[PDB]
RNA sequence: GCGAGAGACCGAUAGCGAACAAGUACAGUGAUGGAAAGAUGAAAAGAACUUUGAAAAGAGAGUGAAAAAGUACGUGAAAUUGUUGAAAGGGAAGGGCUUGAGAUCAGACUUGGUAUUUUGCAUGCGGUUUACCGGGCCAG
RNA sequence: GCCUAGACCGAGGACUGCGGUUUACCUAGGAUGUUGGCAUAAUGAUCUUAAGUCGCCCGUCUUGAAACACGGACCAAGGAGUCUAACGUCUAUGCGAGUGUUUGGGUGUAAAACCCGUACGCGUAAUGAAAGUGAACGAAGGUGGGGGCCCAUUAGGGUGCA
RNA sequence: UUGCUUAAUUGAACGUGGACAAUUGAAUGAAGAGCUUUUAGUGGGCCAUUUUUGGUAAGCAGAACUGGCGAUGCGGGAUGA
RNA sequence: AGCGUGCUACUUAUACUUCACCGUGAUUGCUUGACGCUUUCACGAGUAGGCAGGCGUGGAGGUCAGUGACGAAGCCUU
């Protein structure tokens, strides 16, 4: 709403907040990132370091389809497993029946360790494993399955 | 005239009233007003302050730091008291019993608490079986996980992250941070 | 002014006063105030008139009597704030003023028949003491002026 | 009906205070008495003191000596500079002696570290040393007491109790005494004093006040002239 | 909610300060000493007036 | 372009340049440039007649709810101007504060109570004036 | 200790307190008593004017303006920090490890309201130029503080979120 | 306790346990202390005392500390930042 | 009624003292208005600039079953 800016309230006050001696000019400075080397160079060296230059190499026609991988952690893997029935899971599994968890399929790549698994064996499908994620499977009686 | 040893006509610099028109949240700062000014008790006091801070000023709360809070020694069945939203939390393995007392609940965590025999009260329940806050825990969120802490007192060489739209190896890499391309702050 | 409506908080009792300690104790008149001196009264009708003061009624005002038949102010109260008190002084022992108070100059053309009785008798008494100090009568028939170059603050009454 | 039931009311609460001032009452008779001995205790030792300062003084001149009296150990400051161009040091030091005003009065207990102040602020203020009658027509009429950041009117003993009774100052003579001869708990009392806003002396100041006492002026120490000062000013 | 002066309202000064009455009662304010008419500067203190 | 329905838009210096005989009048050799300008009244009932005047017109009269609506047309602000009235004014005027003087305004005899003399109305209601109780304000 | 002249003021509004004189009274937590006059008015306000005193033309840039610095003869109407795309802080709100119905589909009393979901965006993982790798020694750590809560009994101890 | 140090059982740092209780170790003050985010205007200055440089000097030019004017009316200096 | 110097009284700032009222900050208490009532103290200069609380305008949703041709709006006026 106009009605709750400051410009109401600076009507009648001759320099409408913008100085007398400064006042407000059409573009002091520059426009846009104007001067970043010369005068605007205290500015982008205290706050935004990094931004001149050239770093690394380049990549002709990246396709960011091909580098999807999203991660599961450990932690988190277990809500997966059907709500209603992960209590139940979470009791009668073994060596002779444990669930399947396939994580490609709720759309993961990678399985990655974080956290703590509760101490029951599970089968967990994926397309990449860490090392301590498979590591910390097998121990609570797990296995790791790969797919593609 | 004076010759004046602080500034003159300075406002407290504390809310005294939530800043929320929310007719129930002023309900409660009611009972806590009448709270904070009659019975002595130190719980009363904090309480009606904690009402009015704002919305990052009371952070959530999950669920496990309530687990973990009510792991200390001799702390089993205090009641946890939450001036916000107590949030569920899909990584713990168990949940006890516990009586909870917080201006929200999400659905998991409200779930969650009774599923486990517990209970999830309000702050007005919670006056009644406990006038003077006795035998409480009140527990606060975490302030300085949020993201625009990231970026507070940024400079050189203070390791803060940089308020910038995009990232990767051509958005602020280059000059200033590496020695191969100059100095490094 | 506005459409702004009273309240029902604004109430429209009338507290009562708090209760006072101002209780009232006597008046104290000037030294020169004794029964029988002769005073001047400054303001009012008889401004200017020499007059004998008899009594302190209990109105905080002096009882006074002209006398009538020598000047023609009659018995009457003045407030001793707007009399200059002289050192002239009448005996007035002999003069019985016991009847006189607030009371008796309670307001109601023509004049009481009891009040008349009374200024004859007690005039009297006063011309009666009156005679034995020469010029008295002449000087207490005679208005008061300052003249040119009189100084009050200088002059003894 | 409701007349009747308020006037019940409140003539039972106010028998039941009736009751309660009596007890109340009778128990301040006995902290009356008291203070009362107490202020005897005082004057007693103040005439005493002076009666045994004035006989050794005697006996010193008679016995082919000279008695130098004990130095002051206490002083009474008033500033009579206005709040404008002053330099930092001395601003900061007559803040500190709660000076923050013109004709504003405060106690100084004379040690090493306050002189060297008063030294620091002399060309700003008017000081010297305080009679007991100075100091007691002072208290009695400008006296405040700063109670919870407020400056409150000294009108009942109970006042300097609550808040002074810690230091054993049970009335306005305790008090008194407390500032007079110098005593072990100074500083708190003279600190509960809020500073005395005195008005402008009647009969005025010299020609021109900001110059040192000896010189003609009225800065710096007059000693015991201060209580004619006083007596100008409060 | 009006400050009176002890100096001027006795009922306050007797207030503030119970032993008022007996420095009235006492008039101590006019106390006489008892001394010896006596003179102690006749021989030494002398030299106040000339050497 | 054609045909429709709409709008927290603008309301005749706005909204398209144009609400009107507006891309008009007019300017420029020319390309081009380009306005101003809406409102009597429900209805002309747009004032017959008489009179003065060379005439425009004016005065009577007439129409109209209104002519304080007469095509100079609803309302008709200010600048600016005439007349009347009031006032001031020795090389400006104008202003603040204070009081005087003149003009204007305001307010407790209250929604005053008791009766009463005494009267207009539907035993009772409104007025009124004399008494007493009491009240308002300014003062000693 | 005592007597005495004048000025200004009278905030408050049942009682409650501290004292003083003796379950009473007072000068002691803020003015009452009494009398006169006025209500066609004493009283108060405004306007105009006279008198006394003070008062330079505003706005502007400027260290500095009444300036011999600039605009302004006068009046009316108009007249200048907006909207949008993308963002920072703070705040309110809904839901919350999720969240966002409105691209679209359904529906409709039809640009409204009501309803729907796959995807997608942001978040839930970082780091390295990249190939790549990828977050519990421990009650998700220890120490010194730390509000609140618990046991105590000045003190002291326990538990200690942010 | 240690992977550092000493010829060492010597030391270094950080510790467990014990002793020293409100005069817990000067004065004065403290409308309390600590902490965070965000943003305006500004980035021509000038003056007075004192120290002071260039200059014959300047109502000149340049520094040091403080206080002021600017940004501030009021009483005084007739008038005047 | 000049110059140096001493003395007594007197004159008056928006400064100081006591009081009233306004606002701001704090502060005491308060179980059909607590976004309210109440006790108390201190403080009040301000360009550029920040913030807060308000006054006014065109139009919009709701309401006052609001005003109005028995006179709305506009306009002039001690
Ligand atoms: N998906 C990228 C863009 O996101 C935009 O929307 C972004 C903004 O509307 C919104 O901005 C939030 C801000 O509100 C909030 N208070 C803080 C938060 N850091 C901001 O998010 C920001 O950071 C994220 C990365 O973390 C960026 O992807 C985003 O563009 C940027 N605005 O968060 C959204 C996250 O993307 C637009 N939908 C569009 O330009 C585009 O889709
Ligand atoms: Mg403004
Ligand atoms: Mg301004
Ligand atoms: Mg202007
Ligand atoms: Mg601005
Ligand atoms: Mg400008
Ligand atoms: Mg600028
Ligand atoms: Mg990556
Ligand atoms: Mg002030
Ligand atoms: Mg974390
Ligand atoms: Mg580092
Ligand atoms: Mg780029
Ligand atoms: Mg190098
Ligand atoms: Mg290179
Ligand atoms: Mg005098
Ligand atoms: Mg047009
Ligand atoms: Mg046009
Ligand atoms: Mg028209
Ligand atoms: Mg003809
Ligand atoms: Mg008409
Ligand atoms: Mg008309
Ligand atoms: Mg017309
Ligand atoms: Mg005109
Ligand atoms: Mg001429
Ligand atoms: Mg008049
Ligand atoms: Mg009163
Ligand atoms: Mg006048
Ligand atoms: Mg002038
Ligand atoms: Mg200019
Ligand atoms: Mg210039
Ligand atoms: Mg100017
Ligand atoms: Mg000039
Ligand atoms: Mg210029
Ligand atoms: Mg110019
Ligand atoms: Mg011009
Ligand atoms: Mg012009
Ligand atoms: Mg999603
Ligand atoms: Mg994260
Ligand atoms: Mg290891
Ligand atoms: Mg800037
Ligand atoms: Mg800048
Ligand atoms: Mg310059
Ligand atoms: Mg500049
Ligand atoms: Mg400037
Ligand atoms: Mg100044
Ligand atoms: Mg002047
Ligand atoms: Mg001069
Ligand atoms: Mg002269
Ligand atoms: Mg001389
Ligand atoms: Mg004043
Ligand atoms: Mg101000
Ligand atoms: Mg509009
Ligand atoms: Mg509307
Ligand atoms: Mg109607
Ligand atoms: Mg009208």
């Amino acid at each position: 709403p106009t009605r709750l800016t400051k410009t109401r309230k600076h009507r009648g006050n001759v320099s409408a907040g913008k100085g007398r001696i400064g006042k407000h000019r059409k573009h002091p400075g520059g426009r846009g990132k104007a001067g970043g080397q010369h005068h605007h160079r205290t500015n982008l060296d205290k706050y935004h370091p990094g931004y001149f230059g050239k770093v690394g190499m380049r990549y002709f026609h990246k396709q960011q389809n091909h580098f999807w991988r999203p991660e599961i952690n450990l932690d988190k893997l277990w809500t997966l497993v059907d709500s209603e029935k992960k209590d139940e899971y979470l009791s009668k599994s073994s060596a002779s029946a444990a669930p399947v968890i396939d994580t490609l399929a709720h759309g993961y790549g990678k399985v990655l360790g974080k956290g703590r698994l509760p101490e029951v064996p599970v089968i967990v499908k994926a397309r990449f494993v860490s090392k301590l994620a498979e590591e910390k499977i097998r121990a609570v009686g797990g296995v790791v399955e790969l797919v593609a | 005239g004076r010759d004046h040893t602080s500034k003159q006509h300075v406002r407290s610099g504390h809310r005294t009233a939530p800043k929320s028109d929310n007719v129930y949240l002023q309900l409660l700062v009611k009972l806590y007003s009448f709270l904070a000014r009659r019975t002595d008790a130190p719980f009363n006091k904090v309480i009606l302050k904690s009402l009015f801070l704002s919305k990052i000023n009371r952070p959530p709360v999950s669920v496990s730091r309530i687990s973990r809070a009510l792991k200390q020694k001799g702390a089993a069945e205090k009641t946890i008291v939450v001036v916000g939203t107590v949030t569920d939390d899909n990584r713990l393995l168990e949940f006890p019993k516990a009586t909870i007392a917080a201006l929200r609940f999400t659905a998991g965590a409200k779930d969650r608490i009774l599923k486990n025999g517990g209970e999830a009260i309000t702050l007005d329940q919670l006056a009644l079986r406990a006038p003077k806050g006795q035998n409480t825990l009140i527990v606060r969120g975490p302030r300085n996980s949020r993201e625009a802490v990231r970026h507070f007192g940024f400079g050189p060489h203070k390791g803060k992250a940089p308020r910038i739209l995009s990232k990767g190896r051509k958005f602020e890499r280059a000059r200033g941070r590496r020695r191969s391309r100059g100095f490094k702050v | 002014m506005s459409q702004v409506a009273p309240k029902w908080y604004q109430s429209e009792d009338v507290p009562a006063p708090k209760q006072t300690r101002k209780t009232a104790r006597p008046q104290k008149l000037r030294a020169s105030l004794v029964p029988g001196t002769v005073l001047i009264l400054l303001a009012g009708r008889f401004r200017g008139k020499r007059v004998v003061y008899l009594k302190n009624l209990e109105d905080n005002t002096l009882l006074v009597s002209g006398p009538f038949k020598v000047n023609g102010v009659p018995l009457r109260r003045v407030n001793a704030r707007y009399v200059i008190a002289t050192s002239t002084k009448v005996n007035v022992s002999g003069v019985d003023v016991s009847k006189f108070n607030v009371e008796y100059f309670a307001r109601e053309k023509e004049i009481k028949a009891e009040r008349v009785a009374d200024q004859k008798s007690v005039d009297a008494a006063l011309l009666s003491e009156i005679k034995k100090t020469p010029l008295l009568k002449q000087y207490l028939a005679a208005s008061f002026s300052l003249k040119n170059g009189d100084r009050p603050h200088l002059l003894k009454f | 009906e409701t007349l009747q039931k308020k006037e019940k009311a409140q003539q039972k609460t106010a028998e039941e205070r009736a009751a309660a001032k009596k007890v109340r009452k009778a128990a301040n008779k006995e902290k009356r008495k008291v203070i009362f001995d107490r202020a005897a205790a005082y004057q007693k030792e103040y005439t005493e003191a002076e009666r045994s300062v004035i006989k050794a003084k005697r006996d010193a001149k008679a016995s082919n000596s000279y008695y130098v009296d004990a130095q002051p150990k206490l002083v009474f400051v008033v500033r009579i500079k206005g709040i404008n161009k002053i330099p930092p040091k001395p601003r900061k030091v007559l803040q500190l002696l709660r000076l923050t005003q013109i004709n504003a009065g405060v106690f100084v207990r004379l040690t090493k570290a306050t002189s060297e102040l008063i030294k620091l602020a002399e060309p700003y203020v008017a000081y010297g040393y305080p009679s007991l009658s100075t100091i007691r027509q002072l208290v009695y009429k400008r006296g405040f007491g700063k109670v919870n950041k407020q400056r409150i009117a000294l009108s009942d003993n109970a006042i300097i109790e609550a808040n002074l009774g810690k230091f054993n100052i049970l009335s306005i003579e305790d008090l008194i005494h407390e500032i007079y001869t110098v005593g072990p708990n100074f500083k708190q009392v003279s600190n509960f004093l809020w500073p005395f806003k005195l008005s402008n002396p009647n009969g005025g100041f010299r020609a021109r006040k900001f110059q040192h006492f000896i010189q003609g002026g009225d800065t710096g120490n007059r000693e015991q002239f201060i209580n004619a000062l006083v007596k100008q000013m409060n | 909610v009006l400050k009176k002066n002890p100096l001027k309202n006795k009922q306050v000064l007797l207030r503030l300060n119970p032993y008022a009455k007996a420095y009235a009662a006492e008039k101590v304010g006019s106390a006489k000493v008892e001394q010896a008419k006596v003179k102690p500067s006749k021989g030494q203190f002398a030299e106040v007036l000339k050497n």
